[PDB]
């Protein structure tokens, strides 16, 4: 996520309000904004489709091996968007390092839900609300 | 470079409502500011000649040359026309009507300097 | 620093959200320019002028001159406001034109480059040439020198350019802007209006601050060189505060 | 909530009104300078012309 | 208070009637405007900058664009009067026609809000452009520093104000005016004219009178955060006293 | 020797959508700035009646005389004529719908001085 | 007795490459600095609709009224026309392609003051 | 009152002499002054094809739209045209031979401000 100011780009400020900001190792190489889930012992990896995979938003760009920080779930957070939301839709990782509506997913449930709208590739404002892991 | 709007200069008409079989509208450029006329526009409720005449007074019209410009035949408009008279030439279009009854009579264009 | 933006509002008893200064940089790495002469010693004694001490001067000049085209080439390039005049209105009311560009996106320029082609045209215009309409005849008179024309617009400052002083990539090893400058033809650039503060020559040398100087002798071939370097770049710190008028 | 102004406006203090009372339109008053003004002796009375 | 009236035709021993001051008011509701800004410690020591008193700086300047918005929002949507130029006669005529409405309302403005668009439209009209039209060549000269700029019909303050201040609905959280600030396009609303007496801005602080900036240290998470304050309205006393222009 | 560079008129327009069956579109010079109009171009979406009036009123139509000009059938455009109407005249220009059906209708002109 | 050069008008085009075989060219007067037009030449590389519109939306184009108000057949030039829009009047031009295949439409005129 | 001569704006020519079985005068507005061009007169030695062009580019041509105007048959004169193309829309006029042979072209008209 990027922001254009004339010929500037700036980096997005991932968290808009929250303290739930929890750390862990990055077991690949993560990007600013990009949804995780636990891919070994305390270990994050980026998040595929359809659900079952996230615990968070990765707060700054790290390669593999890092250490992480996560915006857990009761935090304000801005993310790109890979098709367009409106506010009050719930949203889910893509697998494409965004988030999708849960509507558009495979999934019944989302993890966040988008308080400000957007276009797709765009940065939204999302609420971060719910965890997903292995249900089988 | 100077960049100016033209607005076109002013509209002129008269008109007549209910003028009976054998009467007529006499267009005075006397009526216009700028002194003088250019008819684009007849519009006629019936039959109508146009005749164009020139006054001996320069006041009022006391006929010197008279000419039938055309007859119009039925309702209708004439339009594109560019029919002239000025105040200072003693110029007048009389516009006659020649249905068997009352008509209304439309006439327009625009004043054009004396 | 990211434009500052505005507060939120909120609820009360409610949580104060981010939005703090974010950053980011402009880039610059200076290209060495330099510039070469030799004189044979033959020559060197004969003429009746002190050829080293000219080819001093030009290499000197070629230096400055090639700072300027930098400097040109950036400020025409990287300008991201533009007013297009589509051939007509093309004098005050086009630099105030581009002083609204500039202002729209909240920066106060202060000073305009200009062609020549641009200064023809400007004085042409009857707001500046009529002294009706200028308050002075001092561009009828005076020209380019007039007081009027570093005071228009609210700008302090005219940096009266050369036609040549751009890189069209005509010249011998210059690449080329994506530009042209001029006022001529549809998309010339004649004029740029600017932030004086907001654009950066940027000099650097190995041995000094500004140009070096180096001689060597040829005692095979009996010539003495004259060299120059200095290395340039030019750079907007924010490109928001610079228009270019188009043709 | 816990204790905030929007449910205690007209409970644990009044909303302020401003002292400075703030005025209507007010319409051109002219017609002594703009006429000729007699004061009169009578309610009823004449001018000679 | 009730505007004026007039007295009644009475006959003679009869029996005065009564009209008397009839009162209203206009309600302020102050939201609060806030902006938080947070810096990690290691951050905060590896900066060349110091990051919290240039996010301090953030916080003051976006609560002060806050205000400013507050202000410019009230005053473009609820102005009771308006000027239509209908893409013709904008610059001095349009300026005066606004003048023109708020004076048929019996109100006399002394003050006007320009938009960029306006500003330059208004300073490429022949009437300010041309120093024998204007009675002096400091528009031509010294644009928006003119004192004529502050000194046209009747008024004797300019505000010039930044595109981005109106509220068009489009910035995280603020819900949007009614109008569309401007001067562009058919219905943008450009400029303001208006008695700055009949508009308030109201200021509260719980804690003193203007923004309130305070800090917070996070132990658990290495994180330093700033936050501003201010509650701000803004209410027209007689919107009768004020007239836009639209395009 | 002083160059110029001239822009034509102030443009005028008229308009309506789904005039109903028998219903009109009345064109009145107080709508321009200028207070009168020449019309060029009507287009109309079905069969129509072009009307000239004057009013007896100086603001309302209030028939005096009144010509029908001329009747358009079918969808189409007609292009440079040059009906004109001012309002110091008291003239105006009702355009009626004939088709038996809702049609939308354009008028556009010019602004001339009054 | 003063003698003036005048410039007869300020250009506007509008133009497409290879516009679909039901795709259009819209000519929308916000496109010129005097916010109206008075487009003389159409020229057309096949079958084409001329369809004049009004907007319901200052700014964007949601149909009102709409008239097609001519249909021009193969490939080749109307010129002297006089088909008139504004912005504030909320005006725009349709040119719709009608051939089985991709057209280049070319539209000439002049700006118009608002 | 003020009164004033009106004189018209700037003349424009292209010509040329000997243009081969195949080859074209192209006709530039970028050789105008101000910046617009409005062809009234074709005068032609022989068979010709007129092409209205945009350009890709904003200083040369390089082909985006083409449409063939007309084809000319025979020695003389198209006149009263209004083919119109500017330097900031990108237009170009070109008259192409379709002679059996080399004629001569020669195309007037007058600026239009850009
Ligand atoms: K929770
Ligand atoms: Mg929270
Ligand atoms: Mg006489
Ligand atoms: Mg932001
Ligand atoms: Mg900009
Ligand atoms: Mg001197
Ligand atoms: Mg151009
Ligand atoms: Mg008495
Ligand atoms: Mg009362
Ligand atoms: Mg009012
Ligand atoms: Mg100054
Ligand atoms: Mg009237
Ligand atoms: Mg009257
Ligand atoms: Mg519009
Ligand atoms: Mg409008
Ligand atoms: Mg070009």
């Amino acid at each position: 996520a990027t922001e254009t100011q004339g010929e500037h780009t700036f980096p997005v400020e991932v968290l808009i309000s929250g303290e739930e900001l929890r750390g862990y190792t990055a077991g690949e190489a993560l990007s600013a904004g990009e949804p995780v889930y636990l891919s070994g012992d305390y270990e994050v990896s980026a998040s595929s489709a359809d659900g079952g995979e996230f615990l968070g938003v990765n707060l700054y760009d790290v390669a593999s091996g890092e250490p992480v920080a996560l915006a857990g779930d009761d935090c304000e957070v801005r993310v790109e968007v890979s098709e367009q939301v409106t506010a009050n839709d719930e949203i889910l990782p893509d697998g494409l390092g965004t988030f999708e509506t849960v509507a558009t997913s495979a999934a019944s449930a989302g993890v966040a839900i988008v308080q400000e709208g957007a276009a797709s590739g765009e940065v939204c404002e999302a609420y971060i609300f719910a965890v997903q892991g292995t249900t089988a | 470079t100077d960049t100016i709007v033209n607005v076109q200069g002013s509209f002129f008409s008269a008109s007549a409502s209910g003028v009976a079989d054998t009467e007529s509208l006499l267009i005075d450029p006397q009526d216009a500011k700028f002194g003088a006329i250019e008819i684009h526009n007849i519009a006629h409720g019936g039959s109508v000649d146009v005749e164009l005449l020139t006054s001996s007074d320069d006041t009022e019209l006391v006929e010197d040359a008279a000419v039938t410009l055309d007859s119009f035949t039925g309702e209708g408009i004439s339009q594109g026309n560019q029919i002239e008279a000025s105040d200072n030439t003693n110029t007048y279009i009389r516009i006659t009507n020649t249905s068997g009854g009352a008509i209304d009579i439309i006439a327009t264009g625009r004043e054009v300097s004396q | 620093a990211s434009d500052e933006e505005f507060a939120r509002p909120t609820g009360q008893g409610a949580e104060i959200r981010d939005d703090g200064e974010t950053y980011t940089t402009v880039a610059w790495n200076a290209t060495k320019l330099t510039e070469g002469s030799r004189v044979t010693d033959e020559m060197r004694d004969q003429a009746m002028v002190d050829l080293i001490e000219r080819n001093i001067q030009r290499v000197g000049a070629s230096l400055e001159n090639g700072i300027n085209r930098v400097f040109l080439t950036e400020l025409v390039d990287n300008a991201q406001n533009n007013h297009d005049t589509a051939g007509s209105n093309q004098g005050y009311q086009a630099l105030n034109s581009a002083v609204g560009e500039v202002d729209k996106d909240d920066f106060r320029p202060d000073t305009y480059v200009t062609h020549p082609d641009y200064r023809t045209q400007l004085f042409n215009d009857t707001n500046l040439a009529y002294a009706n309409r200028a308050g002075t005849n001092e561009v009828l008179r005076n020209r380019e020198d007039a007081p009027i024309v570093g005071d228009i617009a609210g700008l302090d400052m005219h940096a009266a350019m050369s036609s040549a002083t751009y890189d069209d990539g005509t010249d011998i090893g210059w690449s080329g802007g994506s530009e042209t400058w001029g006022f001529s033809s549809d998309g010339d650039k004649g004029a740029v209006v600017y932030d004086r503060d907001n654009i950066h020559t940027i000099l650097y040398a190995p041995n000094g601050q500004d140009v070096e100087i180096k001689d060597y002798e040829d005692p095979i071939r009996d010539i003495t060189g004259v060299n120059g370097r200095l290395h340039v770049d030019c750079q907007y710190s924010q490109g928001r505060s610079s228009a270019t008028v188009q043709y | 909530f816990a204790a905030s102004d929007p449910e205690y406006v007209d409970t644990l203090f009044r909303e302020q009104l401003l002292e400075v009372v703030m005025e209507g339109r007010e319409l051109r008053k002219v017609a002594r300078e703009a006429s000729n003004v007699i004061n009169a002796n009578t309610r009823v009375g004449d001018v000679p012309i």
